[PDB]
């Protein structure tokens, strides 16, 4: 178990809930942080957060940012800046937004805009993976 | 983080764009609610 | 005094009584909102600091007070304010922020310059996360990074008491590089910082809320207070009234009773 | 004079509506001037006291009957400090302040309850059963009132539900004071119901005791007898 | 005389204030006492009888009536004022008029709560009663919040509306200078507000609506107005006729 604190200002989803795993877009890739994992600190990255709750379930999520914090212990706290359930997130929009995003990228100014766009693109994808 | 950290872009900057991008995203019913937690009564002074 | 005077007074007091009372619910509502807002949030801020703790740190190298731009609510802000700029001598580099402005009082008279920022519209439409990030981000850009900040806000205890707080601002990414952080078997002064960063908002939001929640809840309280006073007075004046009235009535009734008649 | 007939002669409890003493006093006073009489402070006829007094003294319980005097009272200057009502108070021993508001709550009858008062409520005369239950009630009503203040502004589970319970009990009690109406049955439908005291004392006590609390409140609404409330309670629990 | 000639006459006694003074004076000059508050006692009686001589008579008197609208023009809300206190015990209600509204430009003036018809409704058109019943209330609740945190402070939405509504109704409750109405016009506009149709409008435009709306129904829906006068009352149809007229017309009024 890991008392997985899965949060956003939006929501605390798992609130130190004895979860088996959360699959987390850290910045390079991810990892499916398994039930009590070593300390390591990772800052997220948008992806989907998939909270393989210990239970059998996995609940699905999209995450945009924050840090998940993998304590030594059982407390894992994903504090995703933005942590959302996919429910609230529109694939259609994502796509369209992506349409746009991709459109925008082309005139995106500098790595920072591009980045942004991209963040957004990546994001849009990153909802889109699941979504 | 090279696609944002490149030069600059805070984890916030990043994040916020991510998050912003969430704000950008979202389904509808749901979609109202976003800006609520945003920089809104954001009115930054140093005063 | 002459009935006018009384009224004049009264008038206002009643007004007050309303106004305050008005402000009381108004605040209470805000407050109520804020109250709501605390749930994930609670966690969220609690979370935010939740790790400079297990894996721990201390400097040997941004002060900031995070509360309101509010008074009539009470002297909350002054509370943090106090307890903020009161310190500052020890620290290092001196870079202070008062977000909140009635806090910027006990600080605002020694600098105007070693402030970095202030938030305005503190509360109002209840202050939030975004903002916390918003305010978080640029903030980073600054030359004092853990000349250990403190974040001073009124951490609520109750809708009426909060305790004017400080927490310390781990902007170490340094000594936090050193130590039992290795254990965070990998982590990078990126991702580190990029959590430090991230937590700056988290907290920021939070502190902001702690204070502002406190304040708003305090505003009800202040607004109560006022009305207790009011309530009495209002009562009393009403006497003062009768009297001046009667005093009057009577007096004339005198004049009337040949105090101007038979006996002109 | 008429009532003296009914009291003494007819051995009765005459009900004497005098509406309003304010107008009476005033009427005397109008003459005072003209009579060249010195009136008084606040302008009153000098005789205000005697005027009231003898008259009040002429009302009583003889040992033939009672002239129970129910005096509709327009309130001079909407205070009582206006000497007469203060005096009136000397002769008042059951006081009725009607709550326009409660009535407005659709409550029928719907007095100011806490100012539906009597100096003559007693654990003695009306006995403690009455008294105490009432004291509990009056208090309770207030208590409920107290909680009303909180909750009102703060939404709910601003209470613990014993407070809620009492609140509710109070509501039932509140409602039990509502009584369907006979005279205005023409409007209301139902009828003016009459409540023997024990059912009353008992009644509220029971509600208070929560013995009934597991039933709705409109039950009590438009009821005379505590049974008629109980019956309606059941009925509202369909 | 009219009353006995059936006739329902309206007397406006304008003002007893003036009388009172004179009369009081008269007593005094007669050396005779005045009375309470230094002014005559049975000047009440004067009036009491005077105004009792106004009545709504039965049928025998040709339904006889004199509707009396006595007038007092107040100094400093002196109602406390002897005669006013007196009078207060006498009338069938009093019409409190409030200046603030006047300066505000608001005409009517009124403070309503202070205004009273003890009588209330029994002489009222059902038409109006039906739309008005609802209005009185809309204001009533509105009024508490009419008072509450009036300034630039939020409210809960319910109340943001009631306030809006209330405010609208206020405009509606204005009535132009030398611009009498008729019950249908009134009911019409009341209907308009009640059925919420102009909360829509931000307040300034209400007045414009009303006129326009009026001149409009005046063109067409005299059909209705005439009707409403006829039925004295709104039928569900008349309502329905209203409903469109206003909504659409309103739509036209706006856009």
């Amino acid at each position: 178990q890991m008392s997985f604190t899965f949060a956003s200002p939006t929501q605390v989803f798992f609130n130190s809930a004895n979860v088996r795993q959360v699959d987390v877009p850290t910045q390079t890739g991810a990892f499916g942080i398994l039930a009590a994992h070593v300390p390591t600190l990772q800052v997220l990255r948008p992806g989907l957060v998939v909270v393989h709750a210990e239970d059998g379930t996995t609940s699905k999520y999209f995450v945009s940012s924050g840090s998940v914090t993998v304590n030594a212990d059982s407390s894992v706290q994903l504090l995703a800046e933005e942590a959302v359930t996919l429910d609230m997130l529109d694939l259609g929009a994502a796509k369209a937004n992506l349409e746009k995003a991709q459109s925008e990228l082309l005139g995106a100014a500098d790595e920072a805009t591009r980045a942004e766009i991209q963040i957004r693109i990546e994001a849009n994808e990153a909802l889109v993976k699941a979504l | 983080v090279a696609y944002w950290r490149q030069a600059g872009l805070s984890y916030i900057r990043y994040s916020q764009i991510c998050a912003k991008a969430v704000r950008d995203a979202l389904k509808t019913e749901f979609k109202a609610n976003a800006m609520k937690t945003s920089g809104s009564t954001i009115k930054i002074v140093k005063v | 005094a002459t009935l006018k005077d009384i009224t004049r007074r009264l008038k206002s007091i009643k007004n007050i009584q309303k106004i305050t009372k008005s402000m009381k619910m108004v605040a209470a509502a805000k407050y109520a909102r804020a109250e709501r807002e605390l749930k994930p949030a609670r966690v969220y801020g609690v979370g935010s600091l939740a790790l400079y703790e297990k894996a721990d740190i201390k400097t040997p190298e941004l002060i900031i007070g995070v509360s309101s731009d509010r008074g009539l609510c009470g002297a909350i802000h002054s509370s943090v304010a106090k307890q903020m700029k009161s310190e500052a001598a020890n620290l290092k580099e001196v870079k202070i922020i008062g977000v909140g402005d009635k806090i910027r009082s006990i600080l605002h008279r020694t600098h105007s310059d070693q402030f970095l920022v202030t938030f305005k519209e503190v509360g109002r439409r209840p202050p939030t996360f975004g903002d916390a990030s918003v305010i978080a981000l640029e903030l980073l850009n600054s030359g004092y990074e853990f000349d250990e900040g403190s974040i001073i806000f009124n951490r609520f205890r109750s809708v009426i008491s909060y305790k004017t707080e400080e927490k310390p601002i781990f902007s170490l990414d340094t000594i936090s590089s050193a130590e039992s952080m290795s254990i965070y078997d990998d982590i990078d002064a990126d991702v580190l910082r990029n959590y430090q960063e991230y937590s700056l908002a988290n907290i920021i939001y939070y502190s902001l809320k702690e204070s502002t929640t406190s304040e708003q809840s305090a505003r009800m309280t202040a607004m109560d207070n006022a009305s207790k006073n009011a309530s009495e007075m209002i009562d009393k004046l009403t006497l003062t009234f009768n009297r001046t009235r009667q005093a009057v009535i009577t007096k004339e009734l005198i004049e009337i009773i040949s105090g101007a008649a038979a006996l002109d | 004079t008429v009532a003296e007939y009914f009291r003494d002669q007819e051995g009765q409890d005459v009900l004497l509506f005098i509406d309003n003493i304010f107008r009476f006093t005033q009427a005397g006073s109008e003459v005072s001037a003209l009579l060249g009489r010195i009136p008084s402070a606040v302008g009153y006829q000098p005789t205000l006291a005697t005027d009231m007094g003898t008259m009040q003294e002429r009302i009583t319980t003889t040992k033939k009957g009672s002239i129970t005097s129910v005096q509709a009272i327009y309130v001079p200057a909407d205070d009582l400090t206006d000497p007469a009502p203060a005096t009136t108070f000397a002769h008042l021993d059951a006081t009725t302040v009607l709550s326009r508001a409660i009535a407005e709550l659709g409550i029928y009858p719907a007095v100011d309850p806490l100012d539906s008062t009597s100096r003559i409520m007693d654990p003695n005369i009306v006995g403690s059963e009455h008294y105490d239950v009432a004291r509990g009630v009056q208090k309770i009503l207030q208590d409920y009132k107290s909680l009303q203040d909180i909750i009102a502004i703060l939404g709910m589970d601003e209470l613990s539900e014993e407070d809620k319970l009492t609140v509710s009990r109070a509501r039932k009690i509140q409602r039990f004071l509502s009584q369907p109406f006979q005279v205005a049955e023409v409007f209301t439908g139902h009828l003016g119901k009459l409540v023997p005291l024990k059912e009353t004392i008992k009644g509220f006590q029971q509600i208070l005791a929560g013995e009934y609390d597991h039933l709705p409140e409109q039950a009590f609404y438009m009821v005379g007898p505590i049974e008629e409330a109980v019956a309606k309670a059941d009925k509202l629990a369909e | 005389y009219f009353r006995d000639n059936g006739k329902h006459a309206l007397i406006i006694y304008d003002d007893l204030s003036k009388q009172a003074v004179a009369y009081r004076q008269m007593s005094l000059l007669l050396r005779r006492p005045p009375g309470r508050e230094a002014y005559p006692g049975d000047v009440f009686y004067l009036h009491s009888r005077l105004l009792e001589r106004a009545a709504k008579m039965n049928d025998a008197f040709g339904g006889g009536s004199l509707t009396a609208l006595p007038v007092i023009e107040t100094q400093a809300g002196d109602v406390s004022a002897y005669i006013p206190t007196n009078v207060i015990s006498i009338t069938d209600g009093q019409i409190f008029l409030e200046t603030e509204l006047f300066y505000k430009g608001i005409r009517p003036a009124i403070n309503v709560g202070l205004s009273v018809s003890r009588v209330g409704s029994a002489a009222q058109t059902r038409a109006m009663k039906q739309v008005a019943g609802t209005m009185k209330l809309e204001l009533a609740q509105y009024r508490e919040v009419a008072a509450f945190a009036q300034f630039g402070s939020d409210l809960d939405a319910a109340t943001q509306q009631l306030l809006s509504r209330g405010v609208r109704l206020t405009e509606l409750l204005k009535q132009g200078q030398y611009s009498p109405m008729a019950i249908e016009e009134q009911v019409a506009v009341i209907y308009a507000g009640v059925r919420g149709y102009l909360d829509k409008l931000e307040p300034s435009k209400i007045t414009k609506f009303e006129n326009a709306f009026l001149s409009h129904v005046i063109s067409q829906h005299q059909a209705l107005l005439g009707k409403i006068r006829t039925d004295g009352k709104i039928s569900e149809e008349s309502d329905a006729k209203l409903k469109e007229i206003v909504t659409n017309f309103l739509a036209g009024f706006e856009a």
